[PDB]
């Protein structure tokens, strides 16, 4: 119905803690997702470009 | 932030008591690949005791 | 005789004797790490805690 690709970059080591019903300074102090989602979760290295 | 560790034999128990770990200060250390907790999750520690 | 209306007390004893241990099912823990609710909210994240 309606699709949002939310995109943001982290240095490596802290991709588990984008997960529905996580707490953290980067879940509560930056980007939360909501307990009901329903979608994917991505993450993969970019060194050449970044 | 010790040097040297002990073998998987010897291995060293460190008792800890009478204090206020605040977990959260243990991640800005070495990566950790693996943080898996099987009794608790990794984000309910800084709200009970033990 | 002590046992004249014991049809009687049958009734008022299984009636109660159905809600006490109606009362210790609710230590029973079924397929969970606690019987207590909010033993496992507050040591589970919301979701693995359902």
């Amino acid at each position: 119905t309606n699709v949002y690709a939310d995109s943001f970059v982290i240095r490596g080591n802290e991709v588990s803690q984008i997960a529905p019903g996580q707490t953290g300074n980067i879940a509560d102090y930056n980007y939360k997702l909501p307990d009901d989602f329903t979608g994917c979760v991505i993450a993969w290295n970019s060194n050449k470009l970044d | 932030n010790a040097t040297t560790f002990a073998s998987v034999y010897a291995w060293n128990r460190k008792r800890i008591s009478n204090c206020v770990a605040d977990y959260s200060v243990i991640y800005n250390f070495a990566p950790f690949f693996a943080f898996k907790c099987y009794g608790v999750s990794p984000t309910k520690l800084n709200d009970l005791c033990f | 005789t002590p046992s004249a209306l014991g049809k009687l007390q049958d009734v008022v004893n299984h009636n109660a004797q159905a809600l006490n241990t109606l009362v210790k099912q609710l230590s029973s823990k079924f397929g969970a790490i606690s019987s207590v609710l909010n033993d496992i909210l507050s040591r589970l994240d919301p979701p693995e805690a359902e």
